[PDB]
RNA sequence: CAAGCUUGAGUCUCGUAGAGGGGGGUAGAAUUCCAGGUGUAGCGGUGAAAUGCGUAGAGAUCUGGAGGAAUACCGGUGGCGAAGGCGGCCCCCUGGACGAAGACUGACGCUCAGGUGCGAAAGCGUGGGGAGCAAACAGGAUUAGAUACCCUGGUAGUCCACGCCGUAAACGAUGUCGACUUGGAGGUUGUGCCCUUGAGGCGUGGCUUCCGGAGCUAACGCGUUAAGUCGACCGCCUGGGGA
RNA sequence: UUAUUAAAAACACAGCACUGUGCAAACACGAAAGUGGACGUAUACGGUGUGACGCCUGCCCGGUGCCGGAAGGUUAAUUG
């Protein structure tokens, strides 16, 4: 139920920089982190979320 | 890491906080790791190595 | 397709043609036909002023539409035809209005396939539009250098035109050639580029096949006297000298191009 | 007929044209048999990064059950279109016709 | 692989029953028509191995299942071969 | 030989996960190059240097453009694939695996000399492309010498399409298929049960990592994913060189 | 191919390479008009060398030539 469209809950698996955060430090599942990571790189190409803190 | 100096903060805090920020980052070790070219099985090796040693 | 034929003989051992089942095996259309007479490479002095040209089997010249200024009618691919003048095959399309011109064929184009000219055609292999109506980056063939001229550029076989930038009244392309050149936007082009593009595969396979093509054989300069060419003669084979053409200039790396006229639309020269 | 998810950036200089092409893109997804399960204009957004030199764009949704050809012949036009800045196409497994976080927010 | 309906199809005109799906007839069939429908797909993907390898896999179990077939009942064999247009 | 049977082997229904494969499109970061603005004497490189670039304005910085290649974070003794291998995102075509409950066929099976197919990298042929890297090559160093390591460049190549090549420490140095034999901690992916208390507990499959018991082994070690106990078939070995 | 002492290993050749050429093309014949190139358009055309195919094609940019560079030096008519 992961929506790249959900950029309130996508921001806070990704850091200040916009890079995504490991499993390790968020403790999500593997499967859940899997559709993280796509709708993140989905929600990037929408413009909707920065690929870096430069632009 | 963009850090901006906050009002009523030291200069030396600001510049702590900078570095903290650009370790937490991690700027340092992949511009060390990038400038020379790792074969992938140097890569696969190595991380196999690091996986195995964080058995303790 | 490309085809190696098979050595029965010294002749043909090297022989490589380009067969195209596609092509039509009958005679052209008579009403788009004209005399076409040789000329062996002779000006109204009688004199030659290009060598090497001569005999050749006889031709008939096709007329060729290059200004595709037949807007808004579609068009239906009759038939696809060996044209003996140019590298490109041509195709026979019929209007709706019952005209029948002969255009360059583009790639992918077969029998059957709607064309159309004008500001309103669709964007699609063998559609004319106005370059300023054709997105930028897009690849382009039988492109005109003056509004209403016909086309000049990318009409050989497997050629083609990509406009890289567009701005104000002009476009800027990129010719085959590697050379960067500006056209004013009002001129016409056709999408896609020209079919046959394995034409260059072929190889000739004997000293006749090109006689066929009307070439005449070609004397090495260092072969003849001095009395004939600057490369002269000497006991045995002697050059010493610089290379140079028959008449005295500078060939391998001399640049030759002076028009102070055209010189405003050389973007960038090629490379 | 396969569920798709079509968002797509106009310029934001032509912000009133969009009305019209989601009334063109409507009209060709329904008269192919197809269906429109959801359609959001999102208005213009902030980028998160610039695009063509541009910030603030024109975002549209559409979540539309069609055939491919129709699906084929839109990503055509919006790789055509001068005004499409941006768009993407995306299947989804079956209809979706709740409405997304934008205009959940409010 | 081939829809659910066109499976059903083969299902019954080549079963016992609408539910005799494990026929040896019913099987030979419906690898017949995945064959030939998967025929088109390496016509324009010559260098697809991997689907390639699936493909053969399929014609050899249709080949293992027709002589079973045929060393069993080779009057359904005959049949069968005729109605699918086999035998190169 | 004849007739059976369903437990081996397959078919169908519904779903699940996946860098499995082929085709097309597109996105951002960065390197290089081109043009321009600011600006001035250095830059680059090294153990130190020099070759090299730079007052013809380099390096730095800012703006615009071109082109190619690879896809940071996710990312993980994680996943998929017969193996080789596969890593941005999207669409089109497509193979395999697994699970739940049933229905179906009824030994249709395992292995396989010869045969065929796939087969990293390098290499070859034709046509493109070529930013970075970089065999050969050139120069500067080091050295007794330095046909090297180090430095400055740099061609093939690396990239694409289609053919060829058929080799790797192609490795788990462990052929495939099946059965049986104490355990522990994990990972990943289905599924079932219960005021679901909870991101819960208890079962039940598939794949997978580490340790370890009996046993086996020359030892190291393997150890239910065996190198233990067996069965079927195949490939291979017979001292070191020559080879 | 040396009509009439030389038919050859010479010339040509398909193929290869370099180079020029964006079309009013380069180039050639023309005091010029013009014409050829070509009713062709870089998979095209001209020039040069090499000479099917196979395996290949190493080092030298000091000299000469060509290409690029534009700072500086030198330098014509003109100006006075």
């Amino acid at each position: 139920e992961i929506d790249y469209k959900d950029i309130a809950t996508l921001k806070n698996y990704i850091t200040e920089s916009g890079k995504i955060v490991p499993s390790r430090i968020t403790g999500t599942r593997a499967k859940y982190q899997r559709q993280l990571a796509r709708a993140i790189k989905r929600a990037r190409y929408l413009s909707l979320l920065p690929y870096t803190d430069r632009h | 890491p963009v850090i901006k100096v906050r009002e009523n903060e030291p200069f030396d805090v600001a510049l702590r906080r900078f570095k903290r920020s650009c370790e937490k980052a991690g700027v340092l070790a992949e511009v060390r790791r990038r400038e020379f070219y790792e074969k992938p099985t140097t890569e696969r090796k190595r991380a196999k190595a690091s996986a195995v040693k964080r058995h303790a | 397709a490309v085809v190696k034929c098979k050595p029965t003989s010294p002749g043909r051992r090297h022989v490589v043609k380009v067969v195209n089942p596609e092509l039509h095996k009958g005679k052209p259309f008579a009403p788009l036909l004209e005399k076409n007479s040789k000329s062996g490479g002779r000006n109204n002095n009688g004199r030659i002023t290009t060598r090497h040209i001569g005999g050749g089997h006889k031709q008939a010249y096709r007329i060729v539409d290059f200004k595709r200024n037949k807007d808004g009618i579609p068009a239906v691919v009759e038939r696809l035809e060996y044209d003996p003048n140019r590298s490109a095959n041509i195709a026979l399309v019929l209007y709706k209005d019952g005209e029948r011109r002969y255009i360059l064929a583009p790639k992918g184009l077969k029998a059957g396939d709607q064309i159309q000219s004008g500001v309103d055609a669709a964007i699609k292999p063998g559609n004319t539009l106005p370059m300023r109506n054709i997105p930028v980056g897009s690849t382009v063939h039988n492109v005109e250098m003056k509004p209403g001229k016909g086309g000049q550029l990318a009409r050989s076989a497997g050629t083609y035109v990509q406009i890289v930038a567009r701005d104000g009244a002009y476009v800027t392309l990129r010719l085959r050639s590697g050379e960067m050149r500006k056209v004013e936007a009002d001129c016409r082009a056709t999408l896609g580029e020209v079919g046959n593009a394995e034409h260059m595969l072929r190889v000739l396979g004997k000293a006749g096949a090109a006689r066929w093509r009307g070439v005449r054989p070609t004397v090495r300069g260092t072969a003849m006297n001095p009395v004939d060419h600057p490369h002269g003669g000497g006991e045995g084979r002697n050059f010493g000298k610089h290379p140079v053409t028959p008449w005295g200039v500078q060939t391998k790396g001399k640049k030759t191009r002076s028009n102070k006229r055209t010189d405003k639309f050389i973007v960038r020269r090629r490379s | 007929m396969r569920h798709y998810e079509i968002v797509f950036m106009v310029h934001p200089d032509q912000s009133e044209q969009v009305p019209g092409m989601i009334e063109r893109y409507t009209a060709a997804i329904t008269g192919a048999e197809g269906k429109i399960h959801r359609l959001e204009d999102w208005g213009r957004r902030q980028l998160a990064y610039p695009i063509n030199k541009l910030h603030k764009a024109h975002y549209v949704l559409m979540n539309v059950e069609a055939p491919q050809e129709v699906i084929d012949e839109l990503e055509t036009t919006f790789r055509f279109n001068d005004a499409v800045i941006r768009s993407m196409v995306m299947r989804t497994k079956h209809a979706v016709t709740e409405a997304s976080p934008m205009v959940k927010a409010k | 692989s081939l829809s659910t309906e066109a499976t059903a199809k083969i299902v019954s005109e080549f079963g016992r029953d609408a539910n005799d799906t494990g026929s040896t007839e019913v099987q030979v069939a419906l690898l017949t028509a995945q064959i030939n429908h998967l025929q088109g797909h390496f016509a324009e993907h010559k260098k697809d191995h991997h689907s390639r390898r699936g493909l053969l896999r399929m014609v050899s179990q249709r080949r293992k299942l027709l002589d079973y077939l045929k060393r069993k009942d080779v009057a359904r064999y005959t049949q069968l071969i005729e109605r699918l247009g086999l035998r190169r």
